[PDB]
RNA sequence: UAUUAUAUUUAUUCAUAUAAUUAAUAGGAUAAUAUUUGUAGUUUUUGAUACCAUGAUAAGGAUUAUAAAUUGAAAGUGUUAAUAUCAUAAUCAAAAUUUAUUAUUUAUAUUAAAUAUGUAUGUGUAGAUAAAAUAAGAAAUUA
């Protein structure tokens, strides 16, 4: 694991709405897909989500269904009852991920960016070798070198 | 040489007053961001850093797999397979009525900042701790994975008659 | 040029512009053709030869035709002379392989390093001589493992000066 | 476009302050110089402390078998003497030969600025401390 | 420009904060000039080859009559500390005598040595504006 | 090649068109002879060229 | 990079120039060993649950999961262990979509 | 009508996304002996697309839309535009459908109607914006606005 | 906005942002441009524009003299995906049919009584009978011909030595 | 000849003639190096910190012109050394005016 | 003293990667082993064609010059002294020219032309 | 055919740290080499700042170079030959014809009448049978003659 | 590997071939090429994206030298370097003169053959004829400059000129 | 009403000018002859200048559209063609920041070619602000 300097936190709504260029990255849900199926886990969460960005990307280039001139407006909160379940269904994925990936970190004994919690190891996140001799969020000191984090047998 | 011992006109200028603040303009003070993350919720920080998997880290769990497989040990096996029964039941359809509020409108400029910031200082405090809307609990049926740790293979002589 | 430096003051040095960008005289032979005989009966280029040329030019030949750019000169007529000249030159070189072996160039062959038929000998030999030292050596080892932790070649058989 | 205003006349005297006042800065340069390359030399001939990371496999074995008996086994007179310096480190690395190119692929070392303080330090705030008055291009303790 | 420093001021416009193409400047303002690089001294702004010859503020190339005062690009070598005469540098605003002669200057040329941008500004040349506005960036208290 | 012709082609560069020129490429045979006594095949002599009879400025 | 772990060696190799061995052709798959290790492969990841599941109207039948396992391997193991996994992503498939057209026509009548 | 080189046995179908960047030709040749193989630029089309199958299965769908085997075609993808080192984009991979489909149009005329109606033979009228200075970017971003 | 017209009859105007015709508003039609009865206005009915330049070069390649080709530029220069795929090493060897296509295409043949047809042959028409067939309905399958496979080493130092003797031209030879 | 320098190969003959011809040793003299100037800097030799920046010494470092206090460590001033800069070679042993 | 200070002193001939300083049989690994490891080895060296071996290919060098071979591992280029271009770009005949933006032509000739 | 990444990226502005976003120059563009163009911290445009690391064509430059440096490597790499001067009366009969120089004529085939089109710039001969050519006459041979592998030979691969 | 360059006389082996550094020392005499000896051996780069047809800007011929250490202090560089005789930087200095009739002929000898006097340019006239109306409407408020004062503080022997009113 | 969607994304630390004389034509070898080889009347005017000295081409999206089509305009932004009557200010190197109208490179490896920026580690952190529906992938409150 390389990049082991500062990252950036964006929402899931965002991470998702990157919709077929990131969040359906197609190489990214396959090498994500490749951890469950080492670790032995159903996917049933990102193929839940990879059906329905599949769906997504098919009707992307096409206009949405017509809507009717009603004073009592239905379709609209139906239409937003739909999109936010598959909104949560892609949250529930997100975190399925992350923790999946949290987890085989350190499994593999190997050291996550900075600040990225790993509840296998550590219950705050790792800081070392950072750019600020702070804590970047408990505002404590960090030891040199990097703080170790798993054993030492290799 | 023989440096002078008193110094005329050189260090009597004025002095440029250091940048108070940092980032932008170096007036950004030094107080808590958007971007602080929460060790205190969740086995995944929220708002989580970007991590990214890459195939190396595929093949050194494949390894480890073949090891731990191979050792006998089936106990970090269904740990995992236990931290993947807690987040992984299909979270019920919302209340119709229960939607994601955007923003609202007329406050600020359709460019500004606070707009998302608003978002992310909501999806923010949506944790897990907050994800009412999935299954998890004692209180959680799963009629799709399996309910003890003895129904799995790796212990397959427990089943016989 | 005939539309407008034809005919002033202009007209001259840019004649002088012209000419010389173009004083260019390009030189073109065919192989082929210096594959002949010498009126003293040999053929003036054999086989050989032509390679003794071929390798004297890295990028002069091309397509069994040698090109020669005479681009020294601003007069045409003298980088005719010049480009002779080095042709000429270039051919009385290429033409010691009419003189002997000596001069015949040689080959470039991709000769492949040990192949693991012969790489697998390369554990065996001194076999005797190595697994003698072996054999004292490790009666040396024995004795030293009650004297350090851990036993190095360093201690056995590799070597270095102190100082 | 406004007709540019003609730079107003530049003093009295003031042609003589700068003479006097550029005079006494390269005079400050003078030991500022002095200093500095004294710095930066002292930073150069002190023995450094490690490049690597210990983050990282081979370098993640523990501090007695695998590539750190080699490292004791064959190169702790080279480091010691070319004063752990990353740059002499890492080529004495690659002309240990018994490593192959990991050196670079699978070594992990300290970024530029984590990687030049001298040996055995224990803190953070010493790269964000070092003196700033030394102009080495931060290369002095 | 909009304050016409030289007469020039009066002749080119400016162009915003025009990006420019990297080492293309119809105006040399070699405002970097005196900057300390520790073990690139006889490496930034200097020559490049170590073993060259001198330039050419540095041989008087003809019978001049005399001239009012060298370059920047004059070397400063022996012959400008113990000769102990005038060597005068064009810089702001008239001329900048090297009179205090030290050793540590003996090599580079005078670049390093005459400060480009001086920390000390006089405000016998700026505009009721441009006092207020250095106040602004923090070069003069107010 | 008829030096008569290319009489006949030099002067289109006079009655050519409005804004319009023209350059000629010829490409012609021609007979550069080698020759015995002032180019010699000979052998190699005995004191050997070696890469400092063509360093630089040695052309 | 799927190569990470590979050698950065690039070299050449020689089945016979290279080695006292006899040489044992183990070729590529024919379709035959191909269909049957990808039924296991389909189907007993369906049996443990490894993969599509109760998702299964999505992703297509066998005979067509073969044809593009098969194609964007061409028949070889090595892509056909990976094309049995990035079935994921299979984002031009219609025989659901077909087959429920079909239904939500005929049901109808 | 068919238009196949007689005695090559290939038809040669042109293609293109962007426009300018990526431009190939599919040569589709028959192939009497099941023995499928899929070339791009001289190479196997694997180890040309990075094994990806969202990229190489649109490459295989004009064989679904007509229904026919991809074992019994030879196809080798010319590039003929921006030569890039790897080509492994969604661009790039419309760019080689709308080939083959032509290709196969060549081919099998009647096969026509269903590339067609499936939208292989289609062109999209697309590029970028052009390489603009006004732009900071160069494509679509105006500098920074400011009111006095 | 313009007339229906082999644009080669238009030239773009200077300052004017129109289009003007060089010949001034006389005009030849499309079928002007084009043999009589051109299929689209084709050069050769035969093939589009890409369809013409391959079938080419198959045929140069097939015609192809490499005691020919010298003396000549970049056009003595043989296909390049030809060329190549005839160089490659593992080309020379053909790959057999699947034995199990060969039990099928017979279990079809012998058993079932109905002969398997290539897609050429294969009636994938309606109504009218697609008779006669297409006679490359027999090609055989060369992986040294096609499949254009090669390897690296020829596709570079072919397209550079194609660059290069682009001006080793001897334009006088004596054909 | 037009071009290059690498065609011009009677008149560059013709170059080093000429300039022979009329430039004098009693000109080209006092002609210095970089190298021969920066000899009298109190640290004519530091290492670039590239390579050699294990091959820097303190002993280059002249202590002997500059001033320390113990305290902290620093040099705090430089001596005269304008002042007995005694040099036996003031331009080096080739030189003959 | 210029070989004592290996960076300082660059001819404008001076090239780079510049080549070390060799050691005494550093050769091959047959004579690696015969003078270094088992000083009692049996083979001088791997035994050589009484030829020319071109190692340098296809680089005609200097014979009684030290070379190195273009490396083999990414790892030595890295960890090399060789640095990056950081001033101008320069090319001896595109430098009349001056830029790309800029580029001069003399006459307007094409840029496909094939000059006699 | 490769999946690096060639270029380097336009400079524009600061690319953060998240999903779909590296930095600009960090430690895994090009091995770590982006360090040779990297500086650190929210730069002072005016007076710090190296200005060769803010151009995009020479950083462009030194990006290139490190592409050739890794194509050098693999290719020098992929030999397990070497180039020996063997005089023409030696080597083996594929290479005793006129074989044009590189880049000089099509990459010439070694033998058409011989069912053998295959690169002579490309043809690899090993020691253990130009043996009689150059080191013939240096007594025993020093590495054996060549093993060879029967494939008429019934054995486990004739399915016997 | 660090191997030295080494080359065995056409004598030494037991069959004479010509070996190819005595070639290369051939061609350089014959075209007078420079052997540069510092050139190493590790450094034998080539410009893919110039020489590797896997990128948009296929050439063929190295467009440059993939070389950091480059600029035309350099004498290796001076050498192969083209001069500006004869370049666009004359036909530039040649033609472009503010006055493009200045570089056809001289304004004088066109003048004195086509008319028969010698022409003020367009805005001299102009200052002229400004001058013949706003001194015959008005008077006073003209100044005299002239090149040479002389012949003006100094008129000759007669020549009393006119006060007007 | 219909001939039909902006609430999303990515953004904000921004600077470069210098050392006065613009007034005109003057052909050279392979040509049946010019020393015209070396063609000598000083001093009667004055605007584009440091100074009033007319004109004439940019930036800026908010309702002519979907098919075989482009998401950039006239209202004129420094150099330009008739007002005279303060003064020579014009790049051939090395140069002096106050000028709103600017996208900086972010922690494995940091000075070799005309020299080439030594400062600002800090919870991505006040206020107000930038851009974009165009090969990327966006979806619902018309005047």
């Amino acid at each position: 694991n390389t990049f082991l300097t500062k990252s950036v936190a964006t929402p899931p709504i965002s991470v998702i709405r990157t919709g077929p260029k990131w969040w359906a990255d197609p190489e990214r849900m396959v090498r994500q897909k490749l951890m469950y199926f080492t670790l032995g886990v159903d996917q049933l969460p990102l193929r839940r989500t990879a059906v329905i960005q599949k769906d997504l990307h098919r009707f992307h280039m096409c206009k949405p269904p017509p809507r009717i001139g009603d004073t009592t407006g239905y379709k609209r909160s139906r239409a937003a009852q739909l999109t936010t379940w598959y909104r949560r269904i892609q949250y529930q994925e997100y975190h399925l991920q992350h923790l999946f990936t949290r987890h085989v970190w350190g499994l593999v004994r190997a050291y996550p960016g900075n600040t990225t919690k790993i509840q296998g190891k550590a219950d705050d996140g790792y800081v070392g070798y950072d750019s600020v001799p702070y804590h970047r969020y408990n505002r404590t000191p960090l030891p040199f070198p990097a703080r170790e984090i798993y054993g030492r047998r290799e | 040489t023989a440096t002078p011992e008193r110094f005329s006109i050189l260090g009597t200028t004025h002095p440029k007053p250091k940048r108070t603040g940092f980032g932008r303009n170096n007036k950004m003070r030094s107080k808590p961001s958007d971007n602080v993350a929460w060790y205190d919720k969740g086995p995944v920080e929220w708002l989580p850093r970007p991590v990214r998997l890459t195939y190396d880290h595929l093949d050194q769990l494949r390894d480890w797999m073949m090891r731990e497989t191979l050792d006998g040990k089936t106990e970090e096996f269904n740990r995992i397979r236990d931290m993947h029964r807690e987040w992984s039941q299909h979270p019920l359809m919302p209340v119709l009525g229960d939607v994601e509020p955007k923003f609202p409108l007329n406050l600020f400029k359709q460019n500004h900042r606070a707009k998302r910031r608003f978002l992310v200082r909501w999806h923010k405090a949506n944790t897990p701790a907050n994800w009412l809307w999935m299954p998890r609990g004692p209180t959680v049926v799963t009629p799709l994975h399996h309910t003890n740790p003895s129904q799995y293979p790796e212990s397959w002589r427990q089943m016989v008659r | 040029n005939n539309l407008e430096y034809k005919r002033y003051d202009w007209q001259g040095w840019y004649q002088r512009m012209v000419d010389v960008h173009n004083r260019n005289i390009s030189l073109r032979c065919r192989v082929s053709d210096l594959k002949r005989l010498d009126p003293n009966g040999v053929p003036f280029v054999d086989m050989q030869t032509e390679r003794r040329l071929r390798i004297l030019a890295e990028g002069r030949v091309g397509m069994g035709v040698l090109m020669l750019d005479s681009d020294k000169y601003e007069d045409q007529k003298d980088n005719m002379t010049f480009g002779s000249i080095k042709l000429s030159e270039l051919l009385s070189d290429a033409r010691k392989a009419q003189l002997g072996e000596e001069y015949w160039p040689s080959v470039e062959m991709k000769v492949r390093k040990p192949s693991g038929q012969s790489k697998a000998h390369y554990s065996l030999i001194d076999y005797d001589r190595i697994e003698k030292k072996s054999r004292e050596l490790y009666e040396k080892y024995r004795d030293a493992k009650k004297k350090s932790l851990f036993v190095t070649p360093m201690d056995l058989w590799l070597e270095v000066k102190g100082m | 476009w406004a007709k540019p205003k003609k730079r107003p006349k530049v003093g009295q005297g003031f042609h003589e302050k700068a003479q006097k006042w550029r005079d006494e800065f390269l005079l400050d340069r003078h030991r500022i110089l002095a200093d500095s390359l004294r710095a930066y030399v002292e930073f150069s001939a002190s023995k450094r402390t490690e490049p690597w990371d210990t983050r990282f496999r081979p370098f993640d074995r523990v501090e007695k078998d695998g590539v750190y008996v080699l490292m004791r086994h064959l190169m702790e007179d080279k480091f010691q003497l070319c004063n752990y310096h990353h740059r002499p480190v890492k080529r004495l690395f690659c002309n240990v030969g018994l490593l192959g190119p990991q050196v670079t692929t699978k070594a992990r070392w300290k970024p530029y600025r984590y990687a030049t303080n001298p040996a055995n330090t224990s803190k953070a705030e010493r790269i964000f401390q070092k003196d700033k008055t030394l102009y080495t291009h931060g290369h002095n303790d | 420009l909009k304050m016409a420093k030289s007469a020039f001021g009066f002749y080119l416009a400016r162009r915003g904060q025009r990006k420019f193409p990297f080492l293309r400047r119809p105006h040399i303002k070699n405002t970097h000039a005196m900057n300390l690089s520790a073990p690139y001294f006889w490496s930034f702004m200097t020559a490049k080859s170590q073993t060259y010859f001198l330039p050419e503020e540095n041989y008087i190339t003809g019978d001049w009559t005399g001239k009012f005062f060298v370059s920047k690009l004059q070397v400063y070598t022996l012959q400008h500390a113990t000769s102990g005469s005038t060597v005068r540098v064009k810089s702001f605003p008239s001329v900048f005598e090297l009179s205090s002669p030290s050793r540590w200057n003996i090599g580079k040329e005078l670049n390093t040595l005459t400060k480009p941008r001086m920390d000390l500004i006089d405000e016998q040349m700026l505009t009721k504006k441009q006092r207020l506005d250095y106040v602004k960036a923090g070069l003069l208290p107010k | 090649q008829s030096t008569e012709f290319e009489k006949r082609m030099y002067d289109i560069r006079h009655w050519l068109h409005r804004q319009t020129t023209c350059e000629f490429h010829t490409i012609y045979r021609k007979n550069v002879i080698h020759d015995g006594s002032v180019f010699p095949t000979e052998h190699d002599p005995a004191t050997p060229t070696t890469h400092d009879h063509h360093r630089m400025f040695s052309f | 990079d799927r190569f990470t772990n590979s050698l950065d060696e690039y070299a050449p190799y020689d089945a016979e120039k290279d080695s006292l061995f006899h040489p044992i052709q183990l070729g590529n798959f024919d379709e035959y060993e191909f269909r049957a290790f990808t039924r296991f492969l389909v189907n007993s990841g369906e049996l443990a649950g490894l993969g599509w599941g109760p998702l299964w109207h999505f992703s297509s039948d066998f005979e067509r999961k073969l044809y593009k396992i098969g194609f964007l391997s061409n028949r070889n193991p090595q892509g056909v262990i990976d094309h049995y996994h990035q079935e994921l992503v299979w984002r031009y498939e219609y025989q659901r979509t077909r087959q429920k057209q079909y239904l939500l026509h005929r049901n109808m009548e | 009508e068919p238009e196949v080189d007689a005695e090559t046995g290939i038809a040669v179908g042109r293609g293109c996304a962007d426009g300018e960047k990526y431009q190939f030709t599919a040569l589709l040749r028959e192939n009497r002996d099941h023995n499928g193989a899929i070339t791009i630029m001289g190479k196997p089309m694997a180890l040309v697309l990075d094994n990806k199958a969202w990229l190489m299965e649109m490459l295989l769908m004009p064989f679904d839309e007509a229904n026919l085997d991809y074992r019994d075609f030879d196809v080798h993808i010319v590039l003929e535009g921006h030569a890039m080192p790897s080509i492994a984009n969604e661009i790039a991979a419309f760019a080689l459908r709308m080939s083959i489909a032509n290709a196969l149009v060549k081919l099998l005329p009647l096969t026509r109607i269903p590339l067609k109606k499936s939208g292989l033979l289609s062109v999209d009228r697309r590029r970028e914006r052009g390489q603009f200075p006004g732009y900071l970017d160069g494509k679509k971003v105006k500098r920074k606005f400011a009111k006095r | 906005v313009r007339p229906d017209v082999p644009e080669d009859q238009y030239v773009d105007s200077w300052y004017v942002c129109t289009s003007m015709t060089h010949h001034l508003g006389d005009y030849r039609p499309w079928s002007a441009s084009a043999p009589p009865n051109a299929y689209r206005f084709r050069p050769y009915n035969e093939f589009d524009a890409k369809g013409r330049e391959y079938v080419e070069y198959m045929r140069q390649f097939a015609r192809y003299d490499p005691r020919k080709s010298q003396g000549k530029g970049q056009k003595g220069f043989p296909f390049r995906d030809a060329y190549l795929t005839k160089m490659n090493e593992a080309n020379r060897t053909t790959p057999p049919p699947t034995l199990e296509t060969i039990m099928d295409r017979a279990v079809r043949e012998k058993h079932q009584h109905a002969r398997v047809l290539s897609p050429m042959q294969v009636q994938r028409d309606v109504g009218r009978s697609e008779t006669p067939l297409p006679c490359a309905g027999n090609i055989p399958v060369d992986r040294s011909q096609f499949p254009f496979c090669w390897k690296t080493e020829d596709w570079y130092e072919y397209e550079v030595a194609k660059v290069r003797n682009k001006r080793f031209v001897f334009e006088n030879t004596e054909e | 000849p037009h071009g290059y320098i690498r065609h011009f190969d009677n008149e560059v003959r013709d170059l080093f003639q000429f300039v022979d011809g009329v430039t004098p040793w009693k000109q080209a003299q006092k002609i210095r190096t970089y190298w021969e100037v920066r000899a009298h800097h109190p640290m004519p030799q530091f290492n670039r910190p590239e390579v050699a920046m294990h091959r820097n010494t303190v002993g280059l470092l002249p202590a002997h012109m500059w001033e320390t206090d113990k305290k902290t460590g620093k040099v705090k001033a430089v001596k005269d050394s304008v002042r007995d800069y005694q040099t036996k070679t003031p331009l080096p042993k080739w030189v003959q005016l | 003293n210029a070989s004592k200070f290996p960076h300082e002193y660059h001819t404008p001939t001076s090239r780079f990667p510049t080549t070390p300083k060799e050691k005494e049989s550093e050769s091959d690994w047959m004579a690696y082993t015969a003078r270094y490891l088992d000083k009692q080895f049996t083979h001088p060296t791997e035994p050589t064609p009484i030829y020319n071996v071109n190692k340098l290919w296809p680089m005609q060098q200097v014979p009684g010059k030290i070379d190195q071979t273009p490396f083999e591992e990414d790892q030595t280029w890295l960890l090399n002294p060789i640095p990056v271009q950081q001033l101008e770009q320069h090319h001896p005949e595109k430098d009349l020219q001056d830029l790309p933006f800029v580029n001069h032509e003399q006459f307007p000739r094409s840029l496909e032309w094939t000059a006699p | 055919i490769s999946t690096g990444v060639f270029d380097h990226l336009p400079f524009q502005h600061r690319r953060q740290h998240a999903f779909n976003t590296l930095p600009l120059h960090d430690a895994n563009h090009f091995g770590g080499r982006t360090a040779y163009l990297r500086e650190i911290g929210p730069v002072n445009i005016k007076k710090s700042g190296r200005r060769f690391k803010k151009d995009l064509r020479t950083v462009q430059f030194n990006v290139d170079i490190w592409c050739a440096q890794q194509t050098l490597r693999k290719r020098w790499k992929q030999r397990d030959w070497e180039v020996i001067e063997v005089p023409f009366r030696l080597a083996p009969a594929e290479q005793q014809r006129v074989i044009p120089e590189m880049y000089t004529d099509v990459p010439p085939m070694t033998d058409p009448e011989r069912h053998d089109f295959s690169n002579i710039r490309n043809k690899v001969y090993d020691r253990e049978e130009l043996q009689g050519v150059l080191f013939g006459a240096s007594g025993p041979l020093p590495y054996p003659p060549l093993q060879r592998i029967d494939r008429q030979a019934m054995t486990l691969d004739k399915f016997l | 590997g660090v191997h030295r360059v080494g080359y065995t006389h056409p004598s030494t082996l037991p069959v004479p071939c010509a070996q190819r550094w005595d070639l290369r020392l051939a061609r350089a005499r014959i075209f007078q090429e420079y052997i540069e000896e510092k050139a190493p051996g590790a450094w034998q780069l080539e410009d893919e994206r110039s020489m590797s047809p896997e990128f948009k800007t296929f050439t063929g011929y190295p467009m440059r030298e993939m070389r950091p250490g480059y600029g035309q202090n350099l004498p290796d560089f001076i050498m192969k370097k083209r001069l500006p005789n004869n370049t666009h930087y004359e036909l530039f200095a040649r033609r472009d003169i503010p006055n493009e009739d200045n570089a056809m002929y001289g304004k004088y000898l066109y003048d004195m053959t086509v008319h028969g006097t010698s022409l003020p340019s367009t805005y001299r006239m102009h200052k002229d004829i400004n001058k013949a109306q706003r001194n015959d409407r008005k008077l006073s408020g003209n100044r005299f400059r002239v090149l040479c004062s002389s012949g003006a503080k100094k008129p000759p022997s007669g020549w009393e000129p006119i006060p007007d009113a």
